[PDB]
């Protein structure tokens, strides 16, 4: 997955240069199927966005962390996207 | 023979300043140097292998700093729901709290210390037109991105660490520190402060005479903060100064590309289109060593800079876990006077604590004995020393005054009456007076 | 003769005795309650009980065997600076520094 | 001579946080040890 | 079944010592690098920061 | 000891390379230069 760092990921194609890069970066350049989401980072492009939360793995900043699935029914072996949990909750009151 | 005891008490809320964590960096050597030369970078690849290090170092560095951060603010895996009322016995417990009315996940305390301390530039988010691709006035963070200097930023948002305050703050309120050593334990704020004052060696009937003040002088102290904070512009010193050396090690180090050294340019594109590469290797050779000390001289700077920030958020991170999850006893290390509690508070690359302490004032001049002789047999207190008016004897404590009459349950017999020194006739109450 | 200078402390070797002067002179009158606040006089002996008392000894022993714990800590005071004087290696951290 | 000034100024800096940790534990027992009574062991002398 | 309980006491007297500060030092470039010297000041200043 | 080891090889990998001299090697350089000429090839590779 390539983050590229301190850009809209709605001007890619005019700064990554596709023009003048291989068909490879080509794949990485275009925003087909959800593969491009903006962060408070950057653009992640080359992985998919999962809702909920879960612990840090792999750290990419501002909150945003990365891990690899390896799933067999449903054929996924990308990389998932998501916000770090701060942990669970409790619901203790006051009593006087 | 004289001893004197307090009669009053006062308390007062001091504030301390810790650096945490600096700014993340990273460089790149073949854009810093030999920028868009074919011939320079294969000449910077004959040199060697002396760019590798730089890398290592820059991101052993971003990970302690992270660290750091997370070690210091992310002590308790439990979040605590905020209460809704924020009145608990008379204390008020509304500028540490997050103010429901508007969602900004802060409370009025550290807005105005965000907005006390500048930042160089926040956002990390400068696309074309906001550098030399559009329009601007020469910039530095442009002429530093320029260069293949690049900050990163920090893996913790401003929201996420105010996260933790908060229920560090609400926990505090509705257990105390129970829910630092395991789980929560509700308590009546009124009784849970009565316990602060017995670790002091203060009976605990004195908090419910004079519940009322205590709670007045603390909301008083908690909103004379607030004047004193605005008052003031020289507390938070400490982030504003490692902003500032961070800023100018980055700006010398994109200006340092000026000089020359021993060649006859600075600009690497003339000497390439006067002079033969037989003749023009010399010329690179000084440049290229002089850029890559620059470089090393930086990474060492850096590298204390981030030794001596480890050590601050070290000791940073020992203070909350002795003083916010617990009680400490250690002169001095909680402020100034008794220790009672704590009130962590989010700093932009620091952490601010709120000490509450207990300090004795109005003293007054009493006379004192060491024992005293009932018959042929010495008595000595087992919790406060004797104190006389007017041909009288009484046991009273000493961080507060109250007498009381001397019985046979408050003082311990031992020995006799020729030992000790400065002993006197007095007579000891009889608990068999109505037999 | 090649630009290298040493500078002067800004604190003299008289200004900095003052300190511990005034730190040992407050210990003898008010034990360690001027270091939370003002200052409380207290007779030595009465203070130096409550010293075995946070301890977990009982006060009665100090009134007991006052004049022998006196005599032992005057001897200790004493025998310090003939230890001192015979010895040239405590002092080590600052000749080496 | 600027490499020899620079390690000469490397060397003083490290010093410096050196002494300074030093400085900083020898004010914390200053002020734990003078100011009061300690009962962490060992760390006023031998014994209580 | 025992038990050790000590019946005398002793008062012993110990030292400690840390070092607290340095000396400080200032070095002059123009004097240290060049002495007494216009070309060589000149190149000093050439060679930058 | 990963971080030690780690520095050991590479202060003794870095020898491969002749910085701004002709080889990295010291023996040819003599073998085939005279010393006014070759003076000049080892104080890089001194200094580096
Ligand atoms: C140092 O501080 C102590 C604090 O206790 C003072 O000691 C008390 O002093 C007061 C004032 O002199 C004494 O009060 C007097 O006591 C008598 C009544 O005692 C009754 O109750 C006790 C039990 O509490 C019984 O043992 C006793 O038999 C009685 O039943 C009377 O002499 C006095 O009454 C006068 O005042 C009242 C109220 O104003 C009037 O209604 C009466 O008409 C009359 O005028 C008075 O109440 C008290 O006994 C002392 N306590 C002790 C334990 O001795 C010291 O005086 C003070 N020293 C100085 C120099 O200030
Ligand atoms: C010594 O402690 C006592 C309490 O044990 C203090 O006495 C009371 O202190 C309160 C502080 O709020 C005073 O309240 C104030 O009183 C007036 C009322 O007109 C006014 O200034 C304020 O509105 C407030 O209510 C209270 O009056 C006072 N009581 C007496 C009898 O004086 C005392 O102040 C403490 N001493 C010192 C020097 O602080
Ligand atoms: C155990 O503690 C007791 C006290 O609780 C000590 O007993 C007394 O110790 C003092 C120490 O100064 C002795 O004083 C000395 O005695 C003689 C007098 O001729 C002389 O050596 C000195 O001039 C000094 O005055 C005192 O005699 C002694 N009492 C007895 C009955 O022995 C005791 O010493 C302690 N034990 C040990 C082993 O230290
Ligand atoms: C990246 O581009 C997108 C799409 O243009 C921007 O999204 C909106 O941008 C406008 C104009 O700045 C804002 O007023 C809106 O709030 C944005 N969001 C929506 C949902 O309309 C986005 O802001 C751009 N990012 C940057 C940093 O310029
Ligand atoms: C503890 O809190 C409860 C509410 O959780 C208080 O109950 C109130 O008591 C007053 C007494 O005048 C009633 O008028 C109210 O209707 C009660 N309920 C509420 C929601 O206020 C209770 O009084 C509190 N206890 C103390 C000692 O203050
Ligand atoms: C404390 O009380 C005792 C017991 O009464 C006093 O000892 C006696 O004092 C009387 C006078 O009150 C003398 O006549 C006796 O000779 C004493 N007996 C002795 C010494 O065995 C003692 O003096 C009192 N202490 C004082 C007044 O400081
Ligand atoms: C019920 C109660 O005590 N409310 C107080 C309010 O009076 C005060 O103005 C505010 C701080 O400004 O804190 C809260
Ligand atoms: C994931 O979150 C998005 C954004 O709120 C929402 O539209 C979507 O339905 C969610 N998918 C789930 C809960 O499966
Ligand atoms: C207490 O009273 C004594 C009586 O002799 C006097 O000398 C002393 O100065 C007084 N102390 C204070 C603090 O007023």
């Amino acid at each position: 997955a390539v983050l590229y760092q301190d850009v809209n990921c709605t001007d890619v194609p005019t700064m990554l240069h596709i023009d003048q890069v291989s068909s490879d970066w080509r794949v990485y350049a275009a925003n087909t199927g959800g593969n491009m989401f903006q962060t408070q980072a950057g653009c992640l492009v080359g992985a998919t966005y999962d809702n909920t939360s879960y612990e840090c793995d792999i750290p990419v900043g501002a909150g945003v962390c990365a891990k690899f699935q390896i799933n067999t029914g449903a054929s996924q072996s990308s990389i998932l996207a998501y916000t770090m949990s701060l942990g669970e909750d409790s619901n203790v009151a006051y009593s006087n | 023979n004289s001893i004197a005891i307090p009669t009053n008490f006062s308390i007062s809320v001091t504030t301390e300043v810790l650096p945490v964590s600096m700014t993340k960096t990273s460089v790149d050597c073949n854009m810093y140097i030999c920028g868009d030369s074919t011939e320079c970078s294969s000449l910077l690849l004959q040199y060697g292998s002396f760019c590798q290090q730089l890398n290592r170092a820059l991101a052993g560095v971003s990970v302690e700093q992270d660290k750091n951060t997370q070690d210091v603010f992310a002590q308790v895996k439990s979040i605590y729901k905020v209460p809704a009322i924020k009145d608990f016995g008379g204390f008020n417990f509304s500028h540490i709290l997050p103010d429901p009315a508007k969602p900004s996940k802060r409370s009025f305390i550290e807005d105005l210390l965000y907005n006390k301390v500048t930042l160089a530039d926040p956002g990390f988010m400068k696309q074309y037109g906001d550098c030399l691709g559009g329009v601007n006035a020469r910039d530095l963070i442009c002429a530093q991105k320029f260069n293949g200097l690049t900050v990163l930023p920090p893996l913790l948002t401003d929201d996420m660490i105010a996260a933790y305050t908060s229920a560090l703050v609400s926990g505090t309120a509705l257990s105390g520190y129970t829910f630092g050593a395991g789980a929560a334990l509700q308590i009546p704020f009124a009784m849970q402060m009565a316990y602060r004052f017995n670790g002091i060696g203060v009976t605990q009937n004195v908090l419910y005479e004079n519940q009322k003040q205590i709670a007045n002088q603390f909301n008083k102290a908690i909103s004379q903060i607030q004047e004193s904070l605005t008052t003031t512009a020289t507390a938070l010193g400490k982030l504003q100064d490692v902003i500032n050396q961070n800023a100018i090690a980055l700006n010398t180090l994109v200006k340092q590309l000026s000089s020359n050294f021993g060649a006859i340019s600075s600009v690497l594109n003339d000497i390439l289109s006067r002079l033969d590469p037989p003749e023009a290797e010399v010329q690179i050779d000084r440049l290229i060593t002089g850029r890559l000390q620059s470089l090393q001289t930086y990474v060492t700077q850096q590298l204390i800079r981030a030794a001596e920030i480890r050590a601050s958020a070290n000791l940073a991170a020992t203070k909350m876990s002795e003083c916010v999850l617990g009680q400490s006893k250690r002169v001095d290390f909680c402020g100034k006077g008794y220790h009672l509690m704590s009130f962590p508070q989010a700093a932009p690359h620091g952490v601010v604590f709120l000490h509450v302490t207990y300090v004795p004032s109005q003293e007054q001049n009493f006379t004192t004995a060491p024992a005293i002789c009932h018959k042929g047999k010495a008595h000595f207190p087992r919790e406060g020393v004797f104190v006389t008016n007017g041909t009288h004897w009484f046991v009273t404590q000493r961080n507060f005054y109250q007498p009381e009459v001397i019985t046979t349950e408050n003082t311990f017999e031992s020995g006799n009456c020729d030992v000790v020194i400065g002993i006197v006739n007095n007579t000891v109450y009889d608990p068999l007076q109505p037999e």
